[PDB]
Order: structure tokens, then C-alpha cells, then sequence
């Protein structure tokens, strides 16, 4: 019935009688020589043309193809047919199995939840990693966001998040990757079915060699999935691979759908498109979703609009810091620009906000005190400036931590640290309990047991 | 004794003083460095801020 | 009354202007942000009693009404200099 | 009141709004844009009004002007324009206001034509 | 495979990029320049047996196919920080 | 010859420039901004005999010529790299 | 017959319509009667419905719409050859200078392909200068790309006038200047100044000035190079002056801007890089002869970092710096060894001697250079018996950098010398090795190789 009238790279314009010119967000489909090609329509321009991104390669398409009108939106499968299976943006199997065994499809373009649906919760889930349920710990069904720039561990931090918590929690889980390594997601998948734990994860992949409309809906996609989850009234674990390569696919078509640039060449509507895609992944009274995202950071600039756009929407935040990394401390956690909305002293009690907010002083102090030793030298300090500088050294030091995912990169066996330990670990040094330990004696090490013993050979 | 401990303070303080020349010569460099960025990203951003607005 | 983030009122403005295709200004802004804000803000006042007696015809008399507005914005890096802030 | 031939005293509230009313209605006049956002006429507008802030030979006016300096960068174009229409010239710092020191005048960039 | 200099290969596309009027993001580079890298280096990969003997029609059997690549890329200054690298 | 604040010349220059919708450069000067200065200052010559002879079609014979430019540039902070100056 | 005619003049673009089947294509010359004198126009873009848009060659005051147009179906063409020796032309090569018409016997189109591969040469010569601290530490190939980093007072034009001899007379090749963008002075200064060193014959000289409009100073480059590209061709190997890349990457700035392209990151040109190539890439070793650059480099902040430096340094093969702190001491030719470096400077070109005699003369007057901080600092006392040597070999060695040119002898009054390159590597050689330890230092400077060095000693 349509008519293809322009291609401009992944934007195509199709023309169609004016008493049956598609919806928006309508699947529309066309033959590309030996394959189909899916399009989606995003706006409707005058006299029955309409605009749509190619869920595919554009290459070779001609003008003047014939295009069929499908009656509906993007459908997946969802449900637990999905269980244990790799699918595609369009819901496709992507594994070598067969065909999944749906019952029911879901639009992916659907509602947030209202706010009378909300709910609240209190209950703070343990991490193995000191850092992180130290200075910012995070409750059951509430967000988490890995800020952080290129190389410096988003991934290894989320895949020990996955370690511990979708393995201690019973519930399903949803992995979405998007935009993000392809060899990634194959080690994900093996490492999940040598571990037989792969028939309680649903994962969509929209990796990076996909045209950029792939990437853009895969992540509502996984959100489609994890909502059934969610509706049906489990408690459900969303894992989101990247999330700025979202917001960089609606870069990358926004200028060919016609529409001004903001800010640093953004697409105008960068706010809206992050949000209507945030609000979906919520906690509700019949289900929970808990979520870890990754962020990505441009230019390590984390006052770009991307990242200064998510910091809004998420309950607890780590920013990793390059700085650190190149130290050679892992997890590099930035301890001064991480936080969490869970760290309040009637959710937490009076021990772990006390120790966070001390562990905070002494290191802002740290970097009042880093401008002067950097002309002078420390001998000109004062010797209780000595103090805060040797006392802060041990805490960063301390901070760091062996992963079991980092056994291949470290060589040495990782750790599982219990929150009790952190707590009564960083209020010793802090006191002065360890004033007499060297700083190698801190590095690495899961326990401050394992601190003491390490200082006996140094 | 006094006299010789004099001569030592004088001997650290040029070691020292030298330290701190070179320390400063490098924080020169990094700051430097971050500057030139500055310069080029406020020259890039506001002359797309200009052709952008001819429209 | 406390606007929260009215800076995000000024980037939901700046959708609908560039959406709309009106020229951008400043820092992808439109001009006309500045009046946008002074006229939200110039409402909160304290009126005197007469004209409080001419709005109610004489029902409330002698009484002086006041509105206290404590408006929020976000820096990204304490740069006062951003054209909202 | 000047050409009754009477001496009179003029002050402005803050000129900077003026010229930033003209970058407003500037973009919607069609004009294309210059410098930081400023319109293209911005030298033009400013002359235009302050040539007219003149004592003549039949009267005199004395004035004082506010001048708004955006984030205090007194290297912004309306500010740096509006220097040169002066006689007297007087800087409020924001350094020196921080220190609670008002009238926070700064007398390394104050002068006069008349010192 | 060595491809040298890819930082060439986007200032290149960049000429093309701006010469067509597309609107520039950060620096001067179009949005499109990470895809553009992005879809050359995914193809390096470490293809399995079953996928060699798919796409050969069953000629070779029981062999893993592979493609190395060494991307370079010039920093100024040492800067690892910048949008390309 | 003294030219007075030759950085408004280029300010009036610029405002020509753009009510006259010609594409703008740096600092949205016109691209022939410099050739605006370059093609006044190189006017401020020192002239042979031989020229002054051809010129006045010798009527003057033995003397040369001169013209000298004082040219002044107000800089803003010391920022003695922009443009114009 | 006049084809075309003008229907847009817009400051220095002028659009010119032409029958739907006679468009000139890219790169070709147009020329008009801008009332009583001839104006040439270049097309740089085909629009469609037979218009084409240019850049006026020239002033573009006094031109109406619908003045006929002339289409030279070549591009600019300019003479080439031994007719251009010793003349000034402008990026039209027409005479500058009041001489008469120019001799001509080809005129070249100026735009020009690269060698190809098959036509570069399958070999890596130095070009021996006969100066010995470029020749040792800063050496030039046949075919490179060279740059001048000194300022003003430094000696940079006598260098050049030096060059250009030593290349007229010691070798048998020729030298072109390319006044990209020159001051009228000092474009005056240089050619007499040529004319009193008596090089003027040797080399030719397209000169655009600052006063033009930016298509000729853009283009007066290419021209200067062309002529080059024919004494290159006889089998010649020759010298090609730039006298500032800079305005040169300027000038392509100002006429996309004025043709209205989207710039590029810092505001140059999206063809920065290209434009850099397409110059650049033309310089180079066929296996005919060379084309060899020296090429004057301008830092717009002395950010290193800018896209002009960084566009530039990726073509350079060796950096020649020029301080007048050592023009202080009385050292000529004023090229400060320790910041100036070539990387035709490897064992696998220059060879195991070379490279060793260049890292030692490096070595030492870094030394040099830390121990004069501690006889400041604390004085001679100090300094050990193996460190007082080296300071008095570095003395030695600093001043046995030191030449007299055959175009400075009216400032030394002395007559000049030409150093071997394999003399010269002995000379520092020996003086690194300890013999000619037991001369005066003053028997080094300005004396030449080490064999006249011994019989000054003899008479100091
Ligand atoms: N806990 C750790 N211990 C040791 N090394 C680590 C640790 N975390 C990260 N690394 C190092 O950092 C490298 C990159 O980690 P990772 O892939 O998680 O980074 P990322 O920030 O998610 O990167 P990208 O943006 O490229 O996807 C690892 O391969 C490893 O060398
Ligand atoms: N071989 C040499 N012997 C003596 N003086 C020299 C020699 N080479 C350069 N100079 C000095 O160079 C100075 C002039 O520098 P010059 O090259 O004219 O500067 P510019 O950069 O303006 O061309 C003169 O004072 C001259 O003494
Ligand atoms: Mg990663």
C-alpha cells in the first residue's frame, strides 16, 4: 500500500493513501531483497507522508518499493517462554534454538505506572563490595547507577553485583544489553550455562554492530519483559548493559528526523526521551524491580547533559573516577561524589552514618591538604595535619578490594566481606586503632584481619 | 655546635627551595595543558552556537 | 510556594521552542527564557489592604496577603555563569 | 527639563536590561546573531541611547547609571560597550563584597576623567 | 589487521559529515562517530566451528576462523581524555 | 595618521556584515575581516623618489614620501589571541 | 567570444550564468573587463542551472551584473623555467617587479595530482647543506618537509640566503620563495637584500602580499610550488620556501568562510587537513629529482595543541629552532642544538657514526646545561676534575657549532666556509674522543673544520 519516497541513512519516508496513513509508532514492514525489514513510525508528516527509523540495515532499499502496513506496534514475547533464551529488538529468538513459546505479546511503547500504584521500601540489600554498602548503600527494589568513563570498570563492578545479589535472591532476573561488546555478552551467556543459573535470566542483546534503531528500542525491549515480571507479582532483578547508548542513538537520528540541535548538538527532547524510558523501571505495591545501571561518561565530562540528566532519576550513585584507577585502586569508587538516598540515619542507624560521614571528613580534608603538598611538600604540614594525611592514605588503601571476577585479572582469590566488618574495619582506622600498620598492609585486602596479617610479612 | 647546625638548616633549605621550583614547573605544565582545552572547546561550542542560530 | 528545579521548567521550554523551530539562543536557549522566569516570579508579592478590600468588594478589610516564593535551581559545577542560573 | 535651560539629575535603574530586551526581541526580528548571543546592533543601540545623556550649552544632566555585569565578567560585550560612554567609573567587586566590606568599591579599577 | 590512524579516518568523515551541513556534536564530530568505528571493529572476532561451517557449505569442518586488529589512535598532549580516544 | 580603537571599526564592520545575512566566522566576524585591516594598514608605505616623480609627473623630483599608522587595539583581559587583535 | 554573465557580485564571490552546456568545470579560470583592466575569476563550485561560483583573482569593486565572461577552458596557468630566475611575480605570474615581460617558454596549470607511487623514489639521501650544526644535528633529506621555529633578530633570512648559495653553488639545483601573505617592506628589504648578496639570480620569487584579496594569498602557494615542480623536472634538486604555512592555512580559512562552508573544530575549515595534503603531498623525491622545504611555522597560541600546529607537525621531517639567547653569545648561525631535531636522525638512515657523534654532542651540552645551575648556584669549587672537562669540552663544542656564510662576510669579514658532512662528524668526533683537547677554545669559533681549527691554534 505505501510508497518509499526518501532514504536519508536510517530514516525512511513512506507515502500512503491519505484515509489510511499509519499511526504513530506503527510496525511497518518492506522486502529487502532475499530479508524483511521492520520500520517504526515516528512522525506523521503533511499529505500522507510518514516518517519511520529502519528496525535493520537500510542499505539497499530502493525508492519506490511497496510497503505493507502492519495494524500494530513493535509486540515481543514476554512471560516465562522468555526464561533462559537470547532474543532480539523485535523479539526474535537470536540463540540457535527454536522458536519461543509465547503465549502473549506486549506492545514495548507503554505507560508508566501512576502514582497511586507506588510503593516504598526500606530494606537495605548487602553487597560483598566494602565501598559501595558502606558509603552508598541501596535498598530492595530501588535503582543503582555506575557512573563512570571509558575502561575503568563498570562492567566487572555490575558482573560482582550479579555475582552476589542474583545468586542470593531467588527471584528472576533480566539482562538488556545495549550498545555494549558483543564477545561481552557471549561470555555472559556461557558463564551463566556452565553455571546452569542461565534458566532463571531473560537477555536482550542490542550490541553495538546494530543500526542505530536497534539499539534505540532494545532497551524498552528488556523493560517490556521485566514488566510482565514485575505484573504478575515477583520480585525481579533488571540489569541495563549501558544506558547512554540510548540517549546516543536519539543523537544519532535526531538530526535526520528534522529537528533543531541543542545544547552540545543533543537532541531537543533528550530529557523526555530519558525519562519516559526511567519512570517504567519502578517498584510497585504488587511487584519489585531492583535495577543496576551502567552509565557511561563522555569525555570523563560529568556535566555533559547525558549524565547530568540520569544523576536525577537514581536512588543510589557510584561514580568511578579514572583518577583513581590509574592509582591501581579497585573498585575505583569516587568515595566524595558517590551517595545514596539510603544513607540516613533512621534506615541505617547511628554506627554506619557516623563512620560514612567521618570517612568523608577525613578525605575532603585530604584534598584541602593535597594543594599544599604538592608545592611544599608534606614535612612543611602540622603533625595533625600529618595525622589526617596518614589516617586518609589507610582509608583509600582500605577502600580497595579483590573481586572474584578480578581472580583472572589480579591473580589472587577473591572476597566476600560482610557489612559488620566494614563498619567496626573504617571506625578502627579512623580511632587510631592501626596508626602503627604500614599502608601496603591495607591494600588488597578483604578484612582488616587480613590487614593485620598482611602487615606481619610486610 | 649551634654554628654547624646552622650550616645544615642553610644546606636543607636549598635542597628543599629546589624541590619546590621543579614541583612548580610541573603543576605549570598540567595547568597549562587543562587551558588550552578550555580555550579550544569555548571557541568550537559558541561559534556552533552562532551558525546553528542562522536558520 | 516552592518551585523545585526550575530549571528543569526552563529545559522543558527549550523542548517546546526548538520542537516549534524558534531560534535559538544563547547556551541553545530561547531569548525570551529570562521573561519567561521574571513573570513566574514577579507574582509572589505583598499586596496592601485596599487593594485586597477592592478584590474581595469589601468582605476581608484591613488585612494585607502575601505570597513567598523560594524557587530552586541546580549548578552544574558551582559556574554561576550558565544563562538559567 | 534640559532645554528649559534647568540643571537636572537622571538615574537609571540598570541600562543592562535595556540592551537585554533587544537580544530578546533581536532573534524574532529576524536578525542574525553575534559575539555571545548578543544582537548584531548592540554598539548601535547603546550609542544611540547614551549620545543623547549629554550637558548642552542651555542646560546640564548629571547621571547615574546602574550597570548590571553578568557573572561579574566585565569582558562581556554589554559591560565592555558600555565603558567607553562614561566619565566616572565605579566597580563593585564581588571579592571584595565577600568580605562583608561594603561599599565594596574597587579602587584599583575605579577612575574618573576628572582625577 | 592494522588499521593506522584511525583518528585520520574520522577527521576524513568529518570533512564529509560537515560538508553535508549535518549538525556537529561535541568538538566537531557528528554523532555518528562512534558508530562508524564502532561497526569497523566489532567485525574482529573469534568465530566458532559451527559458524565456519555454516557459511563454508560444509567445505571446512571442526575449524575456528579469526581476525585480530590493532587500532591506532594519536592523542595530543598525552591526553587520554578526548572524545576520540 | 592615528586610527582610534580600529576593534570598533570591526565591531561596525561586523554589524554590516550581519544585517546583510553574510556568513559569519569566528567571533561571528565575516570572513574578510582581516582583509579589512590588512588592506588599510598596507597603505602606510614609505614611497621612493621615482615614485613621487612619476605621480606628480615631476613637479617634485628629489623628495620621498611617507605616511606612518599608529593603529590602537583595546584588549579585554590581556587576551592578547582574539581575533582582531 | 564572451560566454557568461555576472549575476551575484557578494564581496569577493561572484556568480557568473552560463549556457546550460558550456559550464566550466572545477578549478578553471575566468577572466572579465572590470572596466579598463582584466580580472580573473577561479571556480570553486558548480550550482546547478549552468551558474558557477567563484573567488575574484583581484579587487571586485567597479563590477555590475550582467558584464560578459570569458571562459579560459585551463586552469591558472603561470610561467615556468630558468626565465623566472632573479623575477617577482604575483599568484598570476605576472611581473611585480617593473623588469618587462618574462621570457616564458611553458606556462604550467597550477593545480596538480601528486607523484604516484611508482614515480616516488625507492631510496633515503640527506641533502648536505655544508652547515654543520643542521647538517649533524638536525639533518634535511632530499624530499623532506622542514620548519623554522625562530622568531625575530635570530638570523632566519641570512640562513635562507645561505641555503639558497650553498644549493646554487654546491650543489647544481635552484630555489623558489613563496611570500604566502608578505609585508610590502619586507618583501622590498628581502629582495634587495638578495640583490646585494648577489643570490638573486639563483632564485625566483611569487610573492603575495598582505593587501590582496585571500583567493591570491590562498593560491600564490600553489603557484611558487609549480615552478619548483618544472626545475624539478629538468633533474635539478631544489628548495622551496614558505615563508608562513600559517597564513597559508589562514588563507583557506577566510575563503571558506566567505564561500559559507560549516566550519570545523576551533573554528578552521572542514577541509583543513586536505588542503594541508594536497600542498604538502606535491613536495616530495621522484625518482626524477627533489623538491626539499623550509617552511617558516607560527604557533596561534603557542598552543602546540591548536589544529593548525598539529595538521602541520604531522608532514615536518626535521624542526629547526633559532634563540637569540645564543645570537647573545655571538654563536652563527644562532640554532640552538639541544631543541632542534630531525628524524632522519636514526642509525638506519644517517649510520651508527652519525648517530653516535649527534647523541654524544646532545649528551654533553645537556650536561652542560645541569652544571651551569651548580657554578651558579655554588660555583667552580664544586665541580669535580671529570665534570670541569666536560665543561671544558662543551665550551669547545658549542662554539665549534659556529660557521661563517659566504653572505655574512660583510658583518665577519671573513670569507665563508663549506663543511662536509663527513668533516664535520669528525671535528665533533674528535673533540668527543679528547683529542684537540689541548687547544684554545677560541681556535673553534667561527673557524670551520677541525684542519683549519689546528692552524688557528697555531697563531691564537
Ligand atoms: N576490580 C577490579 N580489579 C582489577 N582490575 C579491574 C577491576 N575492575 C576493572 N578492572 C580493570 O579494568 C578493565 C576494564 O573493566 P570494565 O570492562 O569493567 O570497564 P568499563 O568502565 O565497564 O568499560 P567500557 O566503558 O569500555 O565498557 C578490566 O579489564 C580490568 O583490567
Ligand atoms: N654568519 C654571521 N656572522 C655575523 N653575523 C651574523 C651571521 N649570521 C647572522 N648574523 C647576524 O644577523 C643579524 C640580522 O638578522 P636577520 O637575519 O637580518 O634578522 P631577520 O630575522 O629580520 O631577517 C645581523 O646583526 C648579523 O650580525
Ligand atoms: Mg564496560
Amino acid at each position: 500500500t505505501g510508497k518509499i519516497v526518501q532514504v536519508i541513512g536510517a530514516v525512511v519516508d513512506v507515502e500512503f493513501p491519505q484515509d489510511a496513513v499509519p499511526r504513530v509508532y506503527d510496525a511497518l514492514e518492506v522486502q529487502n531483497g532475499n530479508e524483511r525489514l521492520v520500520l517504526e513510525v515516528q512522525q506523521q508528516l503533511g499529505g500522507g507522508i510518514v516518517r519511520t527509523i529502519a528496525m535493520g540495515s537500510s542499505d539497499g532499499l530502493r525508492r519506490g518499493l511497496d510497503v505493507k502496513d502492519l495494524e500494530h506496534p513493535i509486540e515481543v514475547p514476554v512471560g516465562k517462554a522468555t526464561l533462559g533464551r537470547i532474543m532480539n529488538v523485535l523479539g526474535e529468538p537470536v540463540d540457535m534454538k527454536g522458536e519461543i513459546g509465547e503465549e502473549e505479546r506486549w506492545a514495548i511503547h507503554r505507560a508508566a505506572p501512576s502514582y497511586e500504584e507506588l510503593s516504598n521500601s526500606q530494606e537495605l540489600l548487602e553487597t560483598g563490595i566494602k565501598v559501595i554498602d558502606l558509603m552508598a548503600p541501596f535498598a530492595k527494589g530501588g535503582k543503582v547507577g555506575l557512573f563512570g568513563g571509558a575502561g575503568v570498570g563498570k562492567t566487572v563492578n555490575m558482573m560482582e553485583l550479579i555475582r552476589n545479589i542474583a545468586i542470593e535472591h531467588s527471584g528472576y532476573s533480566v539482562f538488556a544489553g545495549v550498545g555494549e561488546r558483543t564477545r561481552e555478552g557471549n561470555d555472559f551467556y556461557h558463564e551463566m550455562t556452565d553455571s546452569n543459573v542461565i534458566d532463571k535470566v531473560s537477555l536482550v542483546y542490542g550490541q553495538m554492530n546494530e543500526p542505530p534503531g536497534n539499539r534505540l528500542r532494545v532497551a524498552l525491549t528488556g523493560l517490556t519483559m521485566a514488566e510482565k515480571f514485575r505484573d504478575e507479582g515477583r520480585d525481579v532483578l533488571l540489569f541495563v548493559d549501558n544506558i547512554y547508548r540510548y540517549t546516543l542513538a536519539g543523537t544519532e537520528v535526531s538530526a535526520l528526523l528534522g529537528r533543531m540541535p541543542s545544547a552540545v548538538g543533543y537532541q531537543p527532547t533528550l530529557a523526555e526521551e530519558m525519562g519516559v524510558l526511567q519512570e517504567r523501571i519502578t517498584s510497585t505495591k504488587t511487584g519489585s524491580i531492583t535495577s543496576v545501571q551502567a552509565v557511561y561518561v563522555p569525555a570523563d565530562d560529568l556535566t555533559d547533559p547525558s549524565p547530568a540528566t540520569t544523576f536525577a532519576h537514581l536512588d543510589a550513585t557510584v561514580v568511578l573516577s579514572r583518577q583513581i584507577a590509574s592509582l591501581g585502586i579497585y573498585p575505583a569508587v569516587d568515595p566524595l561524589d558517590s551517595t545514596s538516598r539510603q544513607l540516613d540515619p533512621l534506615v541505617v542507624g547511628q554506627e554506619h552514618y557516623d563512620t560514612a560521614r567521618g570517612v568523608q571528613s577525613i578525605l575532603q580534608r585530604y584534598q584541602e591538604l593535597k594543594d599544599i603538598i604538592a608545592i611544599l611538600g608534606m614535612d612543611e604540614l602540622s603533625e595533625e595535619d600529618k595525622l589526617v594525611v596518614a589516617r586518609a592514605r589507610k582509608i583509600q588503601r582500605f577502600l580497595s578490594q579483590p573481586f572474584f571476577v578480578a581472580e583472572v585479572f589480579t591473580g589472587s582469590p577473591g572476597k566476600y566481606v560482610s557489612l559488620k566488618d566494614t563498619i567496626r574495619g573504617f571506625k578502627g582506622i579512623m580511632e587510631g586503632e592501626y596508626d602503627h600498620l604500614p599502608e601496603q598492609a591495607f591494600y588488597m585486602v578483604g578484612s582488616i584481619e587480613e590487614a593485620v596479617e598482611k602487615a606481619k610479612k610486610l | 655546635g649551634v654554628v654547624e647546625n646552622l650550616a645544615s638548616e642553610q644546606a636543607a633549605r636549598m635542597v628543599a627551595m629546589k624541590a619546590a621550583t621543579d614541583n612548580g614547573g610541573s603543576l605549570i605544565k598540567e595547568l597549562q595543558l587543562v587551558y588550552n582545552k578550555a580555550r579550544q572547546a569555548s571557541i568550537t561550542q559558541e561559534l556552533t552556537e552562532i551558525v546553528s542560530g542562522a536558520a | 510556594i516552592i518551585y523545585d528545579d526550575l530549571s528543569k521548567q526552563a529545559v522543558a521550554y527549550r523542548q517546546i521552542s526548538l520542537l516549534l523551530r524558534r531560534p535559538p539562543g544563547r547556551e541553545a536557549f530561547p531569548g525570551d527564557v529570562f521573561y519567561l522566569h521574571s513573570r513566574l516570579l514577579e507574582r509572589a508579592a505583598r499586596v496592601n489592604a485596599e487593594y485586597v478590600e477592592a478584590f474581595t468588594k469589601g468582605e476581608v478589610k484591613g488585612k494585607t496577603g502575601s505570597l513567598t516564593a523560594l524557587p530552586i535551581i541546580e549548578t552544574q559545577a558551582g559556574d554561576v555563569s550558565a544563562f538559567v542560573p
